């Protein structure tokens, strides 16, 4: 039955019967990540943010004299 | 087409009356056996083997002959005396059936040695059958006699039963694969396999007949069928390729 399926010309015996599967590659596949893969200084944003706001009450000061 | 047992002949045979059915060489003897003696008669033989027996002899024997002789004879005597021995000398000599076509055969080295007996051939699991000798010499196509015999069962079955008429048929084409090597060794395995279904499962003793001369065929003689299965891969399996 299974002979008449898989067997080929000349077989000899069952256990030469070919098995051609969806099978993984020689030596198996790649490693993959897994677990979860993950700023600025406050100080750096702080002094950023007091430097630009000084920068502004400065025009202030300058407009308020022009007006 | 026969009939079963019970009822047995004696006790309902032809026309539903007692009928005794005997061999004509059984009843041939008797005469003979009560004018010169039932001692005269067990003068001969080993023990519940008495008397003499007529022998046909044939194959390859230089001369094929139909012979009275001594029960318990051995067959190296009784070939080589009385028949002229074995075409190309005992050496020759590759198998025989020693009680006619439903007994299991012999190789050389169980018939060299055992006697012509019914409680000698039984134990070399065999059987005195009709005491018909057929001789095959080193040159015989062995798995083709036996062909041959399987298909003169096929032919002889009367197919009233279902295991021998249906099986017959099958041994037949597995003894024929089997000739050309378009066999596999497991099927060795199936084939005894399948002897063993018919055997002792029919209604008469015909598939024992019939089962009986593969099974000795590939108890004795496994290594040929064998060589010649995978034989045929240097002529079958080259264009496969
Ligand atoms: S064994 Fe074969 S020949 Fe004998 S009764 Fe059954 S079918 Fe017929």
């Amino acid at each position: 039955t299974e002979v008449l399926k898989r067997g080929f010309p000349g077989m000899k015996s069952v256990k030469d019967m070919p098995i051609v599967q969806d099978a993984p590659p020689p030596g198996g596949f790649p490693t993959i990540r897994i677990e979860r893969r993950l700023g600025p200084t406050g100080v750096a944003i702080f002094a950023g943010l007091a430097a630009i706001m000084g920068y502004g009450f400065y025009k202030l000061h300058e407009q308020r004299q022009e007006k | 087409k026969p009939r079963l047992k019970p009822p047995f002949p004696a006790g309902v045979g032809l026309y539903g009356c007692p009928t005794t059915v005997t061999n004509v060489e059984t009843v041939a003897v008797s005469p003979t056996i009560l004018r010169r003696g039932p001692e005269w008669f067990s003068s001969f033989g080993r023990k519940n083997n008495a008397g003499t027996k007529l022998f046909c002899i044939s194959g390859h024997v230089n001369r094929p002959v139909t012979v009275e002789e001594e029960m318990s004879i051995p067959l190296k005597e009784l070939i080589e005396r009385h028949a002229g021995g074995v075409r190309g000398g005992w050496d020759n000599l590759l198998a025989i059936i020693p009680g006619g076509s439903s007994v299991p055969l012999l190789p050389k080295k169980i018939c060299d040695g055992v006697l012509m007996d019914f409680d000698a051939l039984k134990e070399a699991q065999s059987g005195l059958g009709t005491a018909a000798v057929i001789v095959m010499d080193k040159s015989t196509d062995v798995i083709d006699a036996i062909a041959r015999l399987s298909y003169f069962y096929k032919h002889e079955s009367c197919g009233q039963c279902t295991p021998c008429r249906e099986g017959t048929g099958w041994l037949y084409d597995i003894m024929t694969r089997m000739k050309k090597g378009d066999a596999r060794l497991e099927e060795i395995d199936m084939l005894w396999e399948i002897t063993k279904q018919i055997e002792g499962h029919t209604i008469c003793a015909l598939g024992d007949a019939a089962a009986w001369p593969v099974q000795g065929l590939i108890r004795h003689f496994r290594g040929e069928m064998e060589e010649r299965i995978k034989s045929a891969g240097g002529k079958k399996k080259l264009a496969a390729t």
